[PDB]
């Protein structure tokens, strides 16, 4: 049980967080086209 | 014997690719899988991700997280989220956001927010020492 | 007989005793130089990732004494290593200095830790979780504990500096006495005195840093 | 004389007593590795029952200890 | 008297001062300790 | 999607922690708690919400 | 005298029996750093089943003693 | 008496024996702590065995405390 | 006489082997519980393993206390 | 005698050499059950692992029963 | 003779110093299946490393029985 | 004279609680290979464990070589 | 004499010391297996750390063999 479970937190939020500060420390010459591929458009209802 | 599957949401590194060994970073500590290995299931954290080809030779990559599955057939299945050779990144955005959220964990306060603090607090950790 | 590299060694009715504790620091030269000699890069290359090893667990008061147990480790690491030539004294192998190193900066440490801190100080002699029953066998416990961690660094540096050479010193006696005997043996015997004398050189480095960690964290304990 | 005698098999038989938290006290901080391995967000709250199970490990050592020199001295 | 407490003084005295104060205590405790020792010998 | 002109409404399941944990096959599995199927799970429903997306 | 010379040696013998305690007591208390760097909210529960062994450890840790001193003092 | 004196030291050495139930008993409510931060949901299963496991052990231990008494009395 | 008194030392000692099976003991209904809590639907065949664990390490246990009576009856 | 008294000691002595394989048999035959928990597949090989490791263990502890009896006898 | 005497009592208890071998052998080929059931292709390179561990285990298990012949025949 | 004589067996029993830390230190180096197998990035910070384990192991192994040379030499 | 007997009983059980190395060292070898199974690519950096944990360990079984032999003939 990882401190963030404890915290409250789901592995889908930890996959999310880690995801994106993996996608920020991309040089810029791939930072665009992979933040493209990976951004989220859907609104819930 | 060991038919290796690693993908990612948009790229297919290996499929049903015959290897030798691989290491992965399970949330329970770090383990090399080889042929027959005992079957097992876990989930990724940030870190390095090495394969062995036959030939003796090393592909690494990098992985954020996901999940690892080997099975009773000796076939892995390695999906990670977000999967990135290594030279796709820099050491020096790494150590950058790694000081601003060890900045942003002595100035938080509260529990919640502080958890995603620390999360990508060892996001950027494991960014630094997989790189060099 | 046996002991006679113990023995406080004293040339033509002087103490040279004196002189072999002075000279460890001799091997420490200083520049006031940007870039400087060999020597002096690799010392002071080891010296920042010793001080980087001991000094970042500790706070801003702890830190403090980054001076004294570098110079500490430094200065045991050294007489230890330079103990290990041929008949040498090492004044590490007495228990009188050995006690004279671990006596003030053990006493030091929890002096300072029983100005301040008096009440963490004293409710460290009860961990926190400890039940109701248990409260009072534990305190005398810890008391016992804590008035032998001094004696237990001396002794655990004179009595294993001293078991080494000790050792080595035998096993030297039995390849002589086998010298004139069966030929391979002698080699064989040689074999384990080499071994040996690398164990001596490990132990030698990890005594030294043995002691100052456990310096160490009875300062963090008390900082 | 005989008791002079005996009390030196008697103090050191009973040291052989220390032998048990020479063995406990590995076992103690050996588990303290392991068990920092898998959760090292647990630092201090792990190495706060090592400190706990090494005094009490510890403990049985130097109750031995006393013996030893209760009978070497004190007798 | 010069170049004696101008090297050995100065550098040493934020230690000797403030930092090994505990350090002195301790190593009274330590005269003390080889005294009775060294009395009952 | 099967071809330009085909495709079928297919469905997958989606297990719950408990019958995954609780199921007599996934003994064979390895350093498995209630822990490691929780993250895994979950993960694995974003899998198949992901997959669906995509046919 | 035979009986007060024995009586060290027999007084100091069963004070190794205490050694099975310095090392069952170093198990417990390492596996406690182990089960809970696993499942750290049983904290409690845990350490409840820690103390509870830690003192079935110990109590033949303390029988050892009891024969050390019956042979010692008692007879 | 040689044979009175005899008895302390036969006496003293048996009760080492209990130094092996004072490291089983460790090992014993030691893997219980493992176990159970495993599977807490057997707690009442894993226990059972833990008292079957602490019995069997002690039981190798008594059997030392047995012959400690049958030579320091009953001869 | 030397020899009825030399029977209760070697005797005692010989006793001192049963040390080993009670800690070997603990170790078996340890990893039972350890190994039970991993994979619960084995149950039977663990405890298969562990019987003839306990078997064969308290075989080595009666072993001395074979010798603790061969000694101090039949000699 | 003398020496028909210590050979009384010294083979109860000798015999203590016996509490290793006591302890080394509860090892193999316990991680048996942890290693045949995991991957119990493989119960065939992992059981020809144990014999082999209970024989060389058992082995050590025949060695010492081979001097008590050496020096019991043969003496 | 008190010397032929003294050289059974001591060449006895040098023999006990073969339980550290009995106990270490267990525990290689123990972790041998425990390791083994883990990486089951690697069996080839694990068992290398278990004779290996026994070699050397065994090695200080014979310096032992060295001893022990040495004071009883070589002396 | 008796008193010499017993000084010997007494610095020899002493010196066998070093055994505790044979073993103790076998644990803690044996813990720091399984702790840094499943965590290699805490390399550094595992070492500072191990050492520290083992300081405080052979701490209690050297305070047997203490009374085991308090005995020979300063008695 | 009582002082050439004595030798052989205190070099006799100081040799009993080296059965903490027989044992330390089989667990060191025994977790480089279980290291080693986990994670194969750090075989290098593992065995380095065996080695270390092996000298050490041995090292506090030859100061018992230092003691046997420091007894035997030095004195």
């Amino acid at each position: 049980v990882a401190y963030w479970r404890q915290a409250g937190l789901s592995y889908i939020r930890y996959s999310q967080i880690c995801a994106k500060a993996v996608r920020d420390a991309l040089k810029t010459e791939f930072k665009a086209n992979a933040e493209k591929t990976s951004g989220s458009n859907v609104k819930i209802v | 014997q060991m038919s290796f599957t690693f993908a990612s949401p948009t790229q297919v590194f290996f499929n049903g690719a015959n290897v030798r060994q691989v290491d992965v970073p399970t949330l329970t500590g770090a383990f090399g899988i080889l042929a027959a290995h005992v079957p097992t299931l876990q989930v990724l954290r940030p870190g390095l991700v090495v394969v062995h080809a036959e030939d003796g030779t090393t592909s690494k990559y990098f992985v954020s997280s996901g999940s690892i599955a080997v099975n009773a057939d000796s076939s892995v299945q390695l999906l990670a989220e977000e999967a990135v050779t290594l030279d796709m990144l820099d050491l020096g955005a790494a150590k950058a956001n790694l000081e601003k959220a060890q900045a942003e964990l002595v100035g938080t306060a509260d529990e919640a927010t502080r958890a995603e603090i620390q999360i990508r607090i060892e996001a950027n950790e494991a960014l630094v020492k997989a790189l060099e | 007989n046996l002991f006679a590299s113990f023995i406080a060694p004293t040339i033509l009715g002087l103490p040279a005793a004196v002189l072999i504790i002075l000279f460890p620091p001799l091997l420490i030269p200083t520049s006031k130089y940007l870039i400087n000699n060999r020597l002096i890069t690799t010392q002071q290359w080891l010296i920042k990732l010793t001080s980087k090893q001991m000094m970042t667990m500790h706070n801003t008061k702890g830190r403090t004494w980054s001076l004294m147990l570098v110079s500490l480790i430094i200065f045991i690491a050294t007489t230890n290593l330079l103990g290990l030539l041929p008949h040498s004294f090492t004044p590490t192998t007495q228990l009188s200095m050995n006690l004279a190193m671990a006596i003030p900066l053990w006493a030091g440490t929890v002096i300072m830790g029983f100005r301040s801190k008096i009440k963490n100080a004293l409710a460290h002699f009860l961990p926190q979780g400890t039940p109701t029953p248990l409260i009072p066998m534990l305190v005398i416990i810890e008391t016992i504990s804590l008035l032998i961690q001094p004696m237990a660094l001396a002794v655990r540096l004179t009595a294993n500096i001293t078991a080494g050479h000790l050792l080595m010193h035998l096993i030297g006696s039995a390849t002589l006495a086998m010298s004139t005997i069966n030929l391979p043996s002698t080699l064989i015997i040689f074999t384990i005195l080499i071994l040996l004398t690398i164990l001596e050189i490990a132990v030698a480095l990890i005594q030294a840093y043995v002691f100052t960690l456990l310096v160490s964290l009875y300062l963090h304990d008390n900082t | 004389d005989i008791d002079t005698a005996a009390k030196f098999i008697g103090a050191g038989a009973a040291t052989v007593g220390v032998a048990g938290s020479g063995a406990g006290i590995g076992t103690v901080f050996g588990s303290l590795i392991i068990g920092y391995a898998r959760n090292p967000s647990l630092k201090q709250q792990l190495f706060s029952y090592a400190i706990l199970g090494f005094a009490l490990s510890e403990a049985m050592g130097l109750f031995c200890l006393m013996v030893a020199f209760l009978i070497l001295f004190a007798m | 008297l010069q170049s004696i407490i101008k090297n050995i003084w100065i550098p040493m005295k934020p230690y000797y001062t403030k930092v090994y104060q505990e350090i002195w205590i301790g190593m009274g405790l330590m005269g003390f300790i080889v005294y009775k020792i060294r009395a009952a010998d | 999607f099967r071809s330009v002109i085909s495709y079928k409404t297919e469905e997958k399941p989606i297990f719950s922690l408990n019958t995954v944990a609780s199921a007599d096959s996934m003994s064979i599995y390895d350093d498995i708690d209630a822990d490691v199927l929780q993250n895994y799970q979950e993960y694995n429903l974003a899998n198949i919400i992901y997959y669906s997306l995509k046919e």
